[PDB]
RNA sequence: GUCAAGUGAAGAAGCGCAUACGGUGGAUGCCUUGGCAGUCAGAGGCGAUGAAAGACGUGGUAGCCUGCGAAAAGCUUCGGG
RNA sequence: GGGGAGUGAAAUAGAACCUGAAACCGUAUGCGUACAAGCAGUGGGAGCCUACUUGUUAGGUGACUGCGUACCUUUUGUAU
RNA sequence: AACCCACUCCCGUUGAAAAGGUAGGGGAUGACUUGUGGAUCGGAGUGAAAGGCUAAUCAAGCUCGGAGAUAGCUGGUUCUC
RNA sequence: AGUUGAGAAGCUUGCUGGAGGUAUCAGAAGUGCGAAUGCUGACAUGAGUAACGACAAUGGGUGUGAAAAACACCCACGCCGAAAGACCAAGGGUUCCUGCGCAACGUUAAUCGACGCAGGGUUAGUCGGUUCCUAAGGCGAGGCUGAAAAGCGUAGUCGA
């Protein structure tokens, strides 16, 4: 059971739990498939964390590509960054640009 | 829609410059007070 | 309620689309495949295939009347000499659309819409 | 002798908070809430300590008038003729000898019959 | 026009007990052996057996 | 075996509670190169021999502090180390 | 940005770095939830699941059911 | 027409805008419009006058002090038996 | 987590932590918080909703790139043209140009940028200023006046 982990992704986290959602306990190549075939933003990050993690468990252990299964997806949040939008009237509001931390947990159970 | 900050340096240095303030009684102890609080700038 | 009207707007005056797709048709007859949207590429079907239609014949009024509508001397001389001798016995159909996945910044549905015989 | 409050307040809101658990929300898990909530249920159980006793009594007694009325009595025939008799045998183990023990149920209601009240 | 009251947790993911998604419409080519979308060009610029681009 | 009547266990889009691990977040504890208040002393002014307060320069790297002042992170002497 | 390897007593002390609470957001497991009406509990209570070692226990859920209109402040009086 | 103004509608009202936009409207060689510099200031200015304006503030500006004004009023006041 | 007390609370312990703590009995208090449209930080809900800033307008090709609706170039289409063009004053103060970059900023992405890093670039007898001269107005030797502070002013000398 081999980890992965993005720390700090320009995503929110309510927006990329969408696509932690989808590949969630599914083979590691369909979920490549499914990643890369995906209308989203979260899913190119995601297949980015899912690419290092299989890659981890073929350098630092020795288990094929075809053996492992995406185990633990799980989208935590990271710093949000704090930010000015003027409005009307004299008036501001605060934006906050969220991010959130990605791991995903390849294994071959 | 005209604002009521219309910037000239001339207009700046003369109501509020140094030398403005130091022909007065009242603007040689505003620098006073502006120097005593420990001012950086103390004529703006 | 466009029950049984055809034609789309596309987020545009009739002029802005008239311009697009006269634009579009001489684009794809000069480099005879070209990328684009795949509702846009629905309908310069209907714009295009016409002027291959109307250059199978060579007459001075088809190619004044092929260049009212496509405005380019390149693409008059594309059509008439190339696309029309080529498509001579082929009844309709002188291009094929081909979707190709979606563009980055938007998702836009992206098509190739290609000349058959290419 | 500045003293610094808050490693106090949190005790006394760990012990609030240990009592709400199990609650709905807002009522397990923040203090504003979950200190109403505990203190409500204080007074429910303040008050289900008495009727629990209020309560049993009218399953006991719902049970003996069950009980009694396949032996051809009633309830209320029943406790009068128990009392013409003697039996300082109560409600909690007459509905017990009403459901399990139904012969010696059954030889207490021929003693209430007996005394022909 | 406002909330008179905070939406729980358990309503707010009752809201959003709908949007979940789904892409599943993939599928091999028998000449090179990759995926792609149903009905698209290839990745690699295959459609039904045939170079297009 | 069939046909009636009776009866009803799994199958959760999502939720709730508990638990265990996380994330955010900075409390709390501990710490202090900073303050605050006294006592005992000091010396009670600095300035036309140009002050307080500054601007600009000053370094091998050179921004800002802190020193210096075109002799410019220093110069000459005594003394200590 | 990580996964290792090294340093270190300790790296879930890795530089946004001692400790690292609560709000708030997740993933996993157990149980309950799609014919049921309200301060969300409380008294009763079946079932199920875990540890034990078994029982007249401990922990977790809580079908079903009786009672049940928050807290404050002000008031003659507030679910209001 | 420029320029200066602001009569009407509609929009906008969390605005593109703390007073605007688009359609129309008034003056447009004058008691006009405007740049640059200067003067008048808080029971005190200036006012073709409306309590208008005096830095988005005006029946007495802003700021700092008297000052922790005063409040028979409102709100709040923290562990246990 | 267990346990003990009528209570505030106490005691024992698993894990975490990694350097301080204070039986007892007294002294002293910045001594106990849920409310004050309380203060200050963090974080919710509304909600992945409204918006994304004039309704001049965009379509292909080619390149570069990790990736181009948005960068660059080509072809074509529109738009301004008493300006959406060129320029001077004011005000700003390096935003200018070229290499390298893309975290943050840019209401999206960015390989682009008025953004980051580092270099470079501003040449005058004649153009503007100083210098010469004065207007309004200021300051003003002496001087008149005024509790003081100061007011006004002559010679003067600033002031476009």
């Amino acid at each position: 059971e081999v980890a992965a982990k993005l720390s700090g992704a320009r995503i929110s986290a309510q927006k990329a739990r969408l696509v932690a959602d989808q590949i969630r306990g599914k083979k590691v190549g369909e979920a490549l498939n499914l990643l890369a075939f995906s209308s989203k933003k979260a899913a190119e990050i995601m297949k980015k964390v899912l690419e290092s993690a299989v890659a981890n468990a073929e350098h630092n252990e020795g288990a094929d590509v075809d053996d492992l299964k995406v185990s633990t997806v799980f989208v935590n949040e990271g710093r949000s960054l704090k930010r000015i939008m003027p409005r009307a009237k004299g008036r501001a509001d605060r934006i906050v640009k969220r991010s959130c931390h990605i791991t995903v947990k390849v294994a071959d159970k | 829609m005209k604002r009521t900050f219309q910037p000239s340096t001339l207009k700046r240095a003369r109501v509020h410059g140094f030398r403005a303030r130091m022909a007065t009684k009242n603007g040689r102890q505003v620098l006073s007070r502006r120097r005593a609080k420990g001012r950086k700038r103390l004529t703006v | 309620m466009r029950h049984r009207k055809s034609g789309r707007h596309l987020s545009r005056t009739s002029a802005h689309r008239k311009a697009m797709f006269q634009n579009m048709a001489v684009s794809l007859f000069e480099h005879e495949l070209i990328k684009t949207t795949l509702p846009k590429a629905k309908e310069l079907r209907r714009v295009a295939e016409p002027l291959i239609t109307l250059a199978k014949e060579d007459s001075v009024a088809n190619r004044r009347l092929a260049f009212d509508r496509t405005r380019s001397k390149a693409a008059v001389g594309k059509l008439f000499n190339d696309l029309g001798k080529r498509y001579a016995n082929r009844p309709g159909g002188y291009l094929r659309i081909l979707k190709c996945g979606f563009r980055a910044g938007d998702n836009a549905p992206m098509a190739y819409v290609e000349l058959v015989d290419r | 002798a500045r003293v610094k409050r808050g490693v106090i307040a949190r005790r006394r809101h760990k012990k609030i908070l240990k009592l709400a658990k199990g609650y709905y929300g807002a009522r397990s898990r923040v203090f504003r809430v979950a200190k109403q909530a505990v203190i409500k249920a204080g007074q429910y159980a303040y008050r289900d300590r008495r009727q629990r006793k209020r309560q049993f009594r009218a399953l006991w007694i719902a049970r003996i008038n069950a009980g009694a009325r396949q032996n051809g009595l009633s309830y209320s025939r029943l406790i009068a003729g128990l009392k013409k008799a003697a039996i300082e045998i109560d409600r909690k183990v007459l509905a017990d000898l009403a459901v399990n023990e139904k012969a010696a149920f059954t030889a207490i209601v021929e003693k209430a019959k007996a005394s022909l009240a | 026009a406002v909330q008179q009251n905070k939406k729980s947790r358990s309503a707010r993911d009752m809201r959003r007990s709908h949007d979940a998604l789904e892409s599943n419409a993939l599928s091999v080519e028998k000449s090179t052996g990759e995926v792609h979308l149903r009905h698209h060009v290839s990745p690699d610029g295959f459609y039904r057996g045939r170079k297009v681009v």
